[PDB]
């Protein structure tokens, strides 16, 4: 749902 | 024949290893998400999936294979749960936190259970992408992929067990049949994590700040 | 006696006043704000209080504040509520929607009545100056205080009353008794906020986002 | 005048007096229920109502009736819970229970509050009455006449507190005052309660015996 | 091998067949218990186990395989589930009545996958089987043994899937895979009916009916 | 709602 | 005591 | 953080 946490989890695949 | 590699998984499940009492949980967040994730790409073709199924995935899973893994830690530990953190629980200090009813379940239908039947790595590896693969997780989109990479996981898991203990003719059941409990298990959690927020109160309406 | 002042309470009600139900509610979280922000700064000693208090206090009032006001706003309609987004929502509506239970307490609990004693801007004010001062509120840094600066408006809500109505002489504490059922009303409201999230999508559990 | 005397209110306080944690709460309800009805009856015009009214009224007041008489009793103790039945209680005990919830907010809401105003037994009798008075309760066959004698139990313990404390022109207020607290203190109660027999389990589904 | 057989588990399901939406699940009660109870006894092993662990699995897996059967049975139908009532629930009402959220559950996750696979009665049945002999279930006077009937019985539904279906070689484990869904949709159901006895009428705490 | 509790509030008032 | 009711149709 | 979202709005 476009959430703030999917785009944490986003960049996550691949770097923190 | 196999190209879902028991072996892989196993990799996997390595390659993850670890290297107020409630309250402790809670702040490990961001070690347990390099912890979820690294151990996800490291399944076969999990990396192929639309990047927006992925997340879903690891979003939909995220309990239930934080709670696999911890069970499995604390095949060690006695009458005790060990997290990725490395503190140990036990049932009185647990219970002195009201979670005393997921200690309980925890330790009686997973941790002890794994214990019994002296599961190993490649297994809870396996039983743990199979928990990743959940194609009834909402927004996906294409259901039937992570349908067909399920049906990878379980049918070299099942050659797997065949092969490695030829005696055992159920342990592959067995060790299916451990699901549905690690699946309520996990949202009796949710059920605490809620009622805590709520009944907490104090800071109990941080709603706001979904948007706003 | 106006050691807390009257009239200005009702121009403070005037300044907020605006010149799928569930969502809209969840829309305007930002306006809801805007509206309870400042009506806060324009109670008389309101602002003098310590900024951190100011905030125990705002979130605290939060929801009863945000419900007796359009609760307030729909003594001018039959049948419904008039929210701040200038939309309306209807009986049929909202229990065809599953928040029945919650829409027909604040109609029979809070609108009626409000209407059936035809409560005014000062009085609505007033109840609300009284919520916003809670001393209960969780960790205020000076409690003992916030109590009498709602000692100050009740009894300045005495006399409000006292003068404009003096054939009901009870008046008053029958506006008093309206604060359980807000109280109520609210804890209920959250309860459905928060099962609506439990019985929510996956994205059910994304506390994850607390993250520190 | 008076017709709703406080004297009455008193005596029928007065009649009523006493004369695992968690778990002993509920094994006392038959005493409870003696302890509220034999009270109720005692409150004047109370046996006058049609009497599938009273049982609505005691249904409906269960909770905060109960929550107001050990409050009241228990600011005798220090920093601790007197039930009707005798035994006290702790905070280490409670939290030890996860009811630590409750017990913060009763004492620090209501137990230490009466500790504050010296409430005595004709006051916490009114406010008593009040809360039995309540005519929001679904049901009830003509909400009116539970209106008027709430407003009478009011209008006397208004009279009474003037009467009693000149010096203190706040008092009523005051009282009236400790309601919404009571009232949110209740439904906090059922919140436990519900979420330990849902989370519990155990013994869970236990809602067929309900006609079944 | 049949040590406990397969046909006769059809024919057990088939013994037990039938020849506003939520009430209706709360009208039937004493139905679904006819149904449920005399299922158990026709179920080979079922009765030879003593009578106390006989209520133990009935009152454990009532929700479950109550709600396995009316899914299993809307295969049957687009759009809806058909109750044992020989009634049938519709998308349009239930979300209208604020179950939506349970209802495309089970259609999603449990009456779609059952019709895309074509599940059918002596598979239904033997999931069933499953669900009722369950050794996480509390207080089993003897457990250790409950797990062999369990044992016992996916074994014999290996074979039958493995003659009747050779070209699929893991159907069985499609079938197993099924029951984490039915665990979780039968403790979301829980949810909802302890959540609408909360908001429920004040007739909320009637609890009180333990008594003892 | 003629509920088995109903009734013993019922008799409650005047005797147990 | 919801037992008594299934013992009774366990027989 | 919440608190911060309010203090920007009480100034």
């Amino acid at each position: 749902t476009n959430m703030g946490l999917e785009a944490i989890i986003r960049k996550a695949l691949m770097g923190k | 024949n196999e190209d879902m590699p028991v072996e892989r998984i196993l990799e996997a499940e390595l390659a993850v290893e670890p290297k107020d009492p409630v309250t402790n949980i809670c702040q490990a967040a961001d070690k347990q998400l390099f912890t979820l994730v690294e151990w996800a790409k490291r399944i076969p073709h999990f990396s192929e999936l639309p990047l927006d199924d992925q997340v879903i995935l690891l979003r939909a899973g995220w309990n239930e294979l934080l709670i696999a893994s911890f069970s499995h830690r604390s095949i060690a530990v006695k009458d005790g749960i060990l997290l990725a953190t490395g503190l140990h629980v036990h049932r009185n200090s647990a219970h002195s936190a009201g979670v005393g009813a997921i200690f309980d379940r925890v330790l009686t239908e997973l941790v002890s259970k794994m214990r019994d039947m002296q599961m190993d790595k490649t297994e809870l590896g396996c039983l743990r992408a199979i928990v990743l693969f959940n194609p009834d997780s909402k927004g996906l989109s294409n259901p039937a992929e992570v349908e067909a990479l399920r049906e990878k996981v379980y049918a070299s898991l099942e050659a797997y067990c065949k092969h490695k203990y030829p005696e055992q003719p159920g342990r592959f059941a067995k060790l299916l049949l451990r699901l549905p409990a690690l699946r309520s298990i996990g949202l009796k959690c949710l059920e605490h994590l809620f009622f805590f927020k709520l009944i907490g109160d104090t800071p109990i309406d941080t709603f706001l700040m979904e948007m706003l």
